[PDB]
């Protein structure tokens, strides 16, 4: 998955999240088309109670079926402030997309962080199963010990996501931020 | 005062995982195209410069909000082949085989990206498909320099699958190794596909030469996607899922995505706590959010799926009273094991 955001001179906004599922998908090009084929079928629940590549589980609702669209976690998102488009965001991360985007919203609204600050802040994640509080590097040892004392099972893992966001000021001014987790990306305008 | 500074612009802006693609989007805006025109141009460019995820052979979602407030969602998620079956990924013993759903030809759903981009472009854009595809076409035809991101991904993730398929290896591998940083990646076949789509429209992908190439690739290797599948695919415009968090309205994707529902559900739960008071990186804020997240993912496992096949109780899941019943269960000083958490009882909130 990869996510990108756009805001034009008129104030129109678009947030797109699209994917082949895993990196390069199946890695299979379709004949002489030069087009790589997705492995999105793994997003269905293959068997009730058995996790897929992201540790997600399902039952009848997300069971494989002909012509059915497998359940996704992709979350291109727009937050509105004072009746106007304010934050345009989204991110890759399979099951972690929901929590990564959630954190962008909380960081912006509750902590008042500018779009770059919200983007560079560390991320944590809990998806019920497996029962673990996944965290990135960046949280205070004092905080992590308090979480363990609360009963959380902290697991330090790989960095999560690649947010590509745009915040719109009260005067139409635009503010953007690419993710430190992704090299060679870019947020630019005019 | 700030350690981290946003990029600033006064007119238009594009944020993407790739410098080249971002610049393509900006140039479209500068030429007079609107946000949708630029978004489609970026999508096509990424299908060339970011083969890791940018694509023509996958699917996704788009959230569009006009300057006038009109907010809508475009569902261009892949559709499982007509011949797909409930137990297609189970081995002879009845246990899921991840190889089948991740690396075999059975792992693919009918691609929706081209359909989705055209649905959005035709209704909400202003430029013809040929104009927004041109940048990507040139990049595929003339090539671009492989950077650190692409080189790293080809070596790490690409090595596991690309060299195992003749056509893929011919494009992304060189001298028996993945393309290295500094090398030039030319994609002539992809360029042809892009040129035909630009000239003949999206039907080229779903009913034309590309469709034939996809169907043959599948037919020869035990895959299921057929020409009927491709001709029957359709992107679908759907109503966004949204909520209100402390006076801010949040809009995201509705089923077939679980994103909008759970982001709104969790925000509803968090609204019952003074998050600002706890502050970022505090054990209390992290505790509350981790707990709230548990209930959402538990619900996700039971109630979420393609709305065209199953009724999703989205109203109940995004109901503030239901969120309150969950918030009252959260102990800021004691985490509740996932083994003690099951999908919620939605009846009282139907």
């Amino acid at each position: 998955t990869t996510h990108y955001s756009v805001v034009d001179k008129d104030g129109n906004a678009v947030a797109v999240t699209y994917t082949l599922n895993t990196t390069f998908g199946t890695g299979i090009v379709a004949g002489e088309s030069g087009i790589l084929l997705n492995n999105q079928m793994d997003d269905f629940s293959a068997k009730p109670g058995v996790p897929n590549v992201y540790g997600l589980v399902g039952g009848d609702a997300n069971a494989v079926g002909p012509n059915k669209r497998p359940l996704s976690s992709m979350s291109p998102t727009i937050v509105v402030k004072d009746g106007k488009t304010w934050l345009v965001t989204g991110s890759p991360g399979g099951s972690r997309i929901i929590t990564t985007v959630l954190q962008m919203v909380v960081n912006s609204i509750d902590y008042g962080l500018n779009v770059a600050e919200a983007t560079n802040a560390p991320r944590f994640h809990h998806q019920w199963l497996p029962d673990e509080l996944r965290v990135e590097k960046g949280f205070s040892p004092d905080t992590l010990k308090l979480l363990e004392a609360k009963g959380q099972k902290v697991a330090l893992k790989e960095a999560m996501g690649s947010t590509q966001s745009i915040m719109v000021g009260p005067d139409g001014e635009l503010y953007g931020a690419s993710d430190p987790r992704s090299v060679d990306d870019l947020t630019a305008g005019y | 005062e700030d350690v981290f500074h946003p990029v600033r612009a006064k007119q238009g802006m594009v944020a993407s995982v790739d410098a080249t693609a971002t610049q393509v989007g900006v140039d479209i805006l500068k030429e007079g195209g609107n946000a949708v025109d630029a978004a489609v141009a970026v999508g096509y460019a990424l299908a060339v410069t970011h083969p890791q995820a940018g694509n023509l052979g996958g699917g996704g979602f788009m959230l569009i909000r006009s300057k006038n407030g009109n907010t809508t969602a475009i569902d261009f998620r892949e559709m499982a082949p007509a011949k797909a079956t409930r137990d297609m990924f189970l081995d002879d013993q009845g246990n899921p085989d991840s190889k089948k759903s991740l690396t075999s030809h059975l792992a693919s759903g009918t691609p929706g990206t081209v359909a989705g981009f055209s649905l959005a472009l035709d209704k909400y854009g202003t430029m013809p498909l040929n104009k927004v595809v041109q940048p990507a076409f040139k990049l595929a035809r003339d090539g671009f320099i492989v950077n650190d991101a692409l080189a790293d991904d080809l070596k790490t993730y690409g090595s596991e699958v690309l060299p195992n398929h003749e056509n893929s290896k011919a494009i992304f591998w060189k001298e028996g190794e993945p393309l290295k940083k500094g090398d030039t990646l030319v994609q002539a076949n992809l360029a042809k596909s892009l040129e035909m789509i630009a000239e003949n429209g999206p039907d080229e992908f779903y009913k034309g030469t590309i469709a034939e190439q996809i169907a043959q690739e599948m037919q020869k290797n035990g895959g299921l996607i057929t020409k009927e599948d491709l001709a029957a695919y359709k992107a679908v415009e759907r109503t966004p899922i949204s909520g209100d968090y402390r006076g801010y309205q949040v809009y995201s994707m509705p089923p077939p995505s679980s994103g909008g529902i759970h982001i709104v559900q969790i925000l509803n739960i968090l609204e019952n706590f003074d998050m600002k008071k706890y502050g970022f990186g505090s054990a209390d804020a992290m505790q509350i959010m981790a707990e709230a997240e548990k209930y959402a993912y538990a619900d996700r496992s039971e109630y979420l799926g393609d709305p065209d096949f199953v009724k999703v109780p989205w109203q109940a899941l995004t109901n503030k009273a239901y969120a309150k019943s969950i918030a009252d269960q959260i102990d800021i000083n004691k985490a509740k094991p996932s083994s003690e958490i099951r999908p919620g009882k939605l009846a009282p909130y139907e």
